[PDB]
């Protein structure tokens, strides 16, 4: 599987070729970004919440960099909600909703970043990364907005215009991408129930379970929704998340820490 | 099937394949003048592809071991450089090659102001596109189907260096096997191991299609295809995406 | 008066208030059929407010302590939105929406390639907005004013989900006692207190402004108000705002 | 005046009604910056006259960014006002003539940026703000171009087409949007007279005023214009400023160490 | 001479001198009321210069000490803002200034838009330009010509504020000696030593140029002279560049 | 040659005038970035390579940056040579093929750096230049693409349709306007022979030469083609380059502790 024999590979055949495809699985695999956290922080589960939830994860990002290398993406919540309910009711595609999201995603980074300006934590955009910021103790952190970058070339859904791949997606393909070695994400709920916890008085907990169970088990509870479920099957390097509850005081820390608070959710 | 509206119904989407650019003069020259007749009869969005240099920039982003997501944006690039080669050989017709968020935003302005624009096929994934290959699969046959289903375009034709579809690659190991199909479906075609000229992702992506019915493969390097497959006339690969109409 | 030259005078810009967008289809559908309809008829910049999701940015902002020029930007977005959305439905005509730099600087090529473009009506004062109020004071009706005076437009309509102003909130607690002002002057609204369908900035613009003598309000709500306002009929609050002809 | 309160106004009332306004005023203030100080290095008045008054000024940031967080903008000066009297000239209105203000304001953060790149010290656009820079020691301090960005949209005077809002009160508006603890314009001279001292051989020195005596003196002394003596009464953060004369060696350095040179300017 | 294509064969560029623009409104006006008249009857991108506030940068920024380098882009600033300030003279006749990525990549898009564009004539050369000189080298007059050639163009007329080129500095110490030369060529000007009204760097991309076989300088203070020099009449002094036919 | 008889001039003679030449020439001159070295990674000589040339550079840059500071431009390569041919062959003009040159530089540099962003090193666009990283120790280097911005504006070479300022002279400009210290050229040779060594088994190696002599020798053995070389007797101030292999493990640890490896080309 040499670099002489994938080359040719790369030369000669389509890229659908499924010589090619296998030459390029058995490529190295470089992390760009391994002691790096992925920590996605909810739009409707928290910053729409406003001060109550989002002054104490302020805190707690501020003191967690000390020790950990953060990227804080956002997501978008209810008004993106309220422009996918009058563009859908229009007719718009998916890959229009798609734009109008990630405005809102965009209107969260710039709020939370604000709160964490003096702290030197930048908002960022392209490079979500950002080499720089991510390498000082005195930094260690940045916030970036969750949605991805498809826009018109949003991926419909089976059905419906909603937009599949949202800010869960969004971090976690980053996560992904980056090579990090955990992805967050911090929503309003204690982690994954085998009901909706906040439509049945009597959900069980589950602290871990791997997407074929959730699917196997038929899993509604959309605390993550099916689309970045699959993304984590397919994933290189990042193959368990966990769904920690933000509204706790110190849950992230805790996550970060190491301890088993909320829900992992691994590939296999 | 209370789809979503189109946007553009009145465009049409051609598809260039970037190894009919990486031809070169002997195919590009040609094509233009084809292209250039054709801008009095359609309104056209001419997406370009990759290529062979997108094939060098994986041999060495491999190399260094660098995942799918450093690959897409770095063959996009390619993309990029065959639509502003075929723009510039087109200035002269009024036609400007634009940029991604101007396809996505301000396509209906350009297209009020000239009849032609060229634009990447590649869609603007990038760091964000899917894990699973070692190779970005949202090339440039699916970037240019997700826009034209999205716009609801009239048609969308990919324009290749062979007559179309074949039962295996035409110019591989396996050619002399290789029967032409006139005709096919996307589910079909899906369900088959082996290598296409279609990107497979095209072939998920017309699953959840909402307007394109059709989309024809056609060789670009025979004078007249492209012009025919515009008026609907079958000189390639048919491929149904398994839309219907309403 | 030795007044700045009119850079378009030929302009007419339009004003949606964000609240007719919130409407969604049922308001927006009609909308869109009557500005088809003008564009032939016109020359149209057609400026989006922002409507209740910048409300909602507001309650989460100001809870978080934010300043008014934090707020500024954020609410900006949500005009951006609705203009992507009014656009989208007019794409087909050939029209686009066009980024405040656009209209800035190159609103005039824009107008000569297609009949209208949508553009957000919100200024870009963002961080640089004015302290006093928690609240942005220049917002989708005041830059829509500034802008229609800068370039010296033919006028501004101002298209809202009321008839026009009254006396009290139409839809508020004093809603009893409302009374329809069918004509007004910048300076009489100035001097009461109360609220208004308009941005209390507009008047203090209005006050200093060079070319526009007048600014209907209209309701949107209503199919073909918006065309008989365009040709100069009164069929809401008419606001004079004290600049006199040369 | 609670968040409900305020939520329910914001939602049911136009958003000129008094009682959202107060209820909206009542809300808590977060300063975004508190820590830096925003300095305005004279255009006309310091860059346009070269390297005699701008390297001590530059050695003055260099030394003062050890012991203090700055934001330090520019004016604009002789090239503006040419701009502003040909584009006058042929009938150009006010937000015409800003935008040619801005390039001018940024040719000098330019220049002055590229004496202070080998110390570190970055011009920024955006976010003026810059979040990281202002948060490092070795840095501490970044350039920004002092228009406001109103472009065409600038609100003109009540007579005459020059823009009212320059690069004072972008500068000005900039420290009371991040809520920072100082404003320093930095000009050529020692600070406000009771006439204007290059024009009258009899100005008597005023140490400190409110814009209020200012105006009942009638002053006519634009070191400061107007419009910016007027943002400074609306400001909820900045509600004094000093006026310091460049030109006199470590001037800079004593007003950022608390010393009362030049003119203090207070909102009331 | 196998020489590259033409990419807008049929484009007029015309460049408009920097101490033209400082003229202010009584040059202004004039040029602003012929380019006027001259848009139904050529395809122009007018591209202006930079004039004395360009020498006012230079003198700030060389008592600083700044690279040649730091000046090209300080220059090239102010020759953007005569760019604005002409397009907004001609806004209502739907011409607006484009920066130089879209003079770049998207002018023939914008000149199937419109009947003219403005943009800067200097070169976006910047932190990269050429040593030797404490001046930027590339200037106005250099970037317009750059970009007629690149283009093909029709032509290149640089108008001036004086009839054209002269022996010596017509406004300098020897201005009495000074005689007008109505045709030279860029070799000739080359070998001679002293000040000419167009850039020295010109005369150098003249002898690399592929098309442009004579750029007319002309000066624009004398109505009537741009409209003349556009047919090919003579009125000003003429640069033949070396090109020949092929 | 005061300021005042410049300023005259500047205001009353063309810019051409033999007389403000020479009192522009007599202007003091600031050095940008005078502590820095610019490296340029060669397009077709190391990045084109791969792994085995990239990695052992990416260790030297990493180490390196330690007690040098850098700013690290790439080249474009096999992948600009294919574009080249293509519009060459379709009669395109160099301000075409030089936009597409560009592209690749950028794909090198964004390769590069993805492989340094764990080390805190950004890859850079606007000011090249960079401030912030480049004052900091825990970063002091950036990477930035070498093409130079000349786009439609590039200068053609005298025959020919193939732009003659490539990634060696903008790297090379870019040290020149920052005024740098150092500029190295990192290719695939040891350095400067008497003949090219690829077609050539007895070429002999050049420790040491000026411009005048290379073209007095008439050497066409284009490690580095004239244009460069022209700029550099021209330079203000980078007056000498020096050319080293980059496969060679050390080699640019080595010249940049002031090692004479390569080949020392001098201005004069
Ligand atoms: N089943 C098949 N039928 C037809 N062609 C095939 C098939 N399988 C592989 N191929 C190969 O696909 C080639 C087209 O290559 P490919 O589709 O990558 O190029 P392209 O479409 O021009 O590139 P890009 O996707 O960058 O635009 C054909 O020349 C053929 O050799
Ligand atoms: N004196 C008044 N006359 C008429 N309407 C009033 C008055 N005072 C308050 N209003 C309210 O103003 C409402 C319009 O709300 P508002 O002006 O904020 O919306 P909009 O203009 O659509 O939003 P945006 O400014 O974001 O475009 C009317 O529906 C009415 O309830
Ligand atoms: N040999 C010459 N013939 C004619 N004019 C000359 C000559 N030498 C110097 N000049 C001067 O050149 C002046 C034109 O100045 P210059 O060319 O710098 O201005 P511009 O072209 O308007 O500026 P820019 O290059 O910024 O557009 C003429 O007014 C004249 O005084
Ligand atoms: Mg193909
Ligand atoms: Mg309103
Ligand atoms: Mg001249
Ligand atoms: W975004
Ligand atoms: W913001
Ligand atoms: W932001
Ligand atoms: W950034
Ligand atoms: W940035
Ligand atoms: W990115
Ligand atoms: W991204
Ligand atoms: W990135
Ligand atoms: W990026
Ligand atoms: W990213
Ligand atoms: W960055
Ligand atoms: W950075
Ligand atoms: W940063
Ligand atoms: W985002
Ligand atoms: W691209
Ligand atoms: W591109
Ligand atoms: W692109
Ligand atoms: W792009
Ligand atoms: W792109
Ligand atoms: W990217
Ligand atoms: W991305
Ligand atoms: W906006
Ligand atoms: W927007
Ligand atoms: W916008
Ligand atoms: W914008
Ligand atoms: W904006
Ligand atoms: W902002
Ligand atoms: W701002
Ligand atoms: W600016
Ligand atoms: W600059
Ligand atoms: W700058
Ligand atoms: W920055
Ligand atoms: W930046
Ligand atoms: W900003
Ligand atoms: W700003
Ligand atoms: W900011
Ligand atoms: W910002
Ligand atoms: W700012
Ligand atoms: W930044
Ligand atoms: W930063
Ligand atoms: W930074
Ligand atoms: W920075
Ligand atoms: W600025
Ligand atoms: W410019
Ligand atoms: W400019
Ligand atoms: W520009
Ligand atoms: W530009
Ligand atoms: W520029
Ligand atoms: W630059
Ligand atoms: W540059
Ligand atoms: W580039
Ligand atoms: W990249
Ligand atoms: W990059
Ligand atoms: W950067
Ligand atoms: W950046
Ligand atoms: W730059
Ligand atoms: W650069
Ligand atoms: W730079
Ligand atoms: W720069
Ligand atoms: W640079
Ligand atoms: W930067
Ligand atoms: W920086
Ligand atoms: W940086
Ligand atoms: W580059």
């Amino acid at each position: 599987n040499s670099t002489a024999e994938l080359e040719e590979l790369l030369m000669q055949r389509s890229l659908t070729d499924p010589q090619l495809q296998a030459a390029a699985a058995a490529a190295a695999d470089f992390r760009i970004l391994p002691d790096a956290t992925v920590i996605k922080i909810g739009g409707q589960s928290v910053i729409d919440r406003g001060r109550a939830a989002v002054y104490p994860l302020v805190d707690e990002i501020v003191a967690a960099r000390k020790n950990h290398k953060l990227l804080i993406g956002t997501g978008a919540g209810t008004r993106a909600r309220h422009l996918y309910s009058i563009a859908a009711g229009l007719g718009l595609p998916a890959g229009v909703l798609a734009q109008l999201g990630s405005s809102v995603a965009d209107q969260n980074a710039a709020m939370l970043g604000q709160l964490l300006a003096k702290h030197g934590i930048p908002v960022v955009g392209g490079a979500g990364l950002s080499a720089v910021p991510l390498s000082l103790a005195e930094v260690n952190a940045v916030v970036f907005s969750g949605m991805p970058p498809y826009k018109l070339w949003m991926r419909p859904a089976a059905e419906g215009v909603i937009p599949p791949y949202r800010t869960d997606a969004g971090c976690f393909l980053l996560a992904e991408q980056f090579g990090c070695k955990q992805m967050i994400f911090v929503k309003d709920e204690d982690g994954l129930y085998t009901a909706n916890p906040k439509t049945s008085k009597d959900a069980t907990f589950i602290p871990r379970i791997s997407v074929d169970e959730m699917k196997a088990k038929g899993l509604h509870d959309s605390i993550l929704e099916f689309p970045v479920l699959d993304l984590l099957q397919s994933a290189q390097h990042v193959r368990e998340v966990q769904v920690v509850n933000g509204l706790v005081p110190g849950n992230l820390t805790r996550a970060l820490a190491g301890e088993h608070v909320g829900t992992i959710i691994t590939a296999s | 099937g209370k789809r979503p509206i189109r946007l553009l119904p009145w465009l049409q989407v051609v598809k260039i394949g970037g190894r009919v650019m990486d031809r070169g003069a002997d195919a590009i020259l040609p094509l233009v003048e084809e292209l250039r007749k054709l801008l009095p009869e359609h309104r056209l969005l001419i997406l370009t592809g990759a290529g062979v240099r997108a094939r060098h920039v994986f041999s060495v982003g491999l190399d260094l071991g660098l995942p799918v997501g450093s690959l897409a944006p770095l063959a996009a690039s390619e993309a990029g450089q065959n639509g502003h080669i075929l723009a510039a050989m087109l200035a002269s017709e009024g036609v400007s090659y634009v940029e991604h968020p101007t396809v996505a935003d301000q396509l209906a302005i350009h297209l009020s102001a000239t009849r032609a624009v060229v634009g990447s096929a590649f869609p603007p994934y990038h760091h964000h596109e899917f894990p699973g290959s070692r190779i970005p699969p949202h090339r440039a046959d699916t970037g240019a189907f997700l826009l034209a289903d999205a716009f609801g375009a009239a048609g969308l034709t990919i324009v290749e260096n062979v007559d179309g579809i074949y039962t295996a690659d035409p110019n591989g190991p396996d050619r002399g096997q290789a029967r032409f199909l006139p005709e096919t479906s996307a589910t079909d075609l899906a369900k088959s191991e082996g290598p296409l000229p279609v990107d497979r992702a095209l072939l998920d992506v017309m699953a959840t299609a909402r307007h394109i019915e059709r989309v024809q493969v056609v060789n670009g390097l025979v004078p007249g295809r492209l012009t025919a497959a515009l008026r609907g006339e079958h000189v390639g690969t048919l491929i149904r995406t398994g839309v219907r109409p309403a």
